[PDB]
């Protein structure tokens, strides 16, 4: 049930502020999200496939 | 541009394959083998013998 509160108005605190946030974790394991935020170094011109090409040794 | 000159072939360029370039072409046609040979040129100065108008 529920303890010892019996208050009308709605706490004024949200929820994951007063009360600790019950997470559950299922057995198989959870994938992280893809990215963590936008922060990023990039890698440019890794590849190929255009220049002065194909005097280039095969 | 790297090349490989090796091959016996070498790709022809203008100032555009590496820099920030335009090509420059213009034409002319005084280049051409037939045009360049069909002018005259000496090969030496002849002489003609005595009496040979008449004789052997």
């Amino acid at each position: 049930s529920e303890g010892n509160e019996g208050v009308i108005i709605n706490n004024f605190y949200s929820n994951q502020y007063q009360n600790s946030i019950d997470l559950s974790a299922n057995a198989t394991g959870s994938d992280p999200p893809k990215t963590y935020g936008q922060f990023s170094n990039l890698l440019s011109g890794a590849v190929n496939a255009f220049s002065n090409m194909l005097p280039l040794l095969a | 541009g790297v090349e490989n000159a090796e091959k016996g072939v070498t790709e022809n360029t203008d100032a555009t394959a590496d820099f920030v370039a335009q090509p420059v072409y213009l034409p002319e046609n005084q280049t051409k083998v037939a045009f360049f040979y069909d002018r005259s040129s000496p090969i030496g100065a002849f002489a003609v013998k005595s009496g040979s108008l008449e004789s052997g």
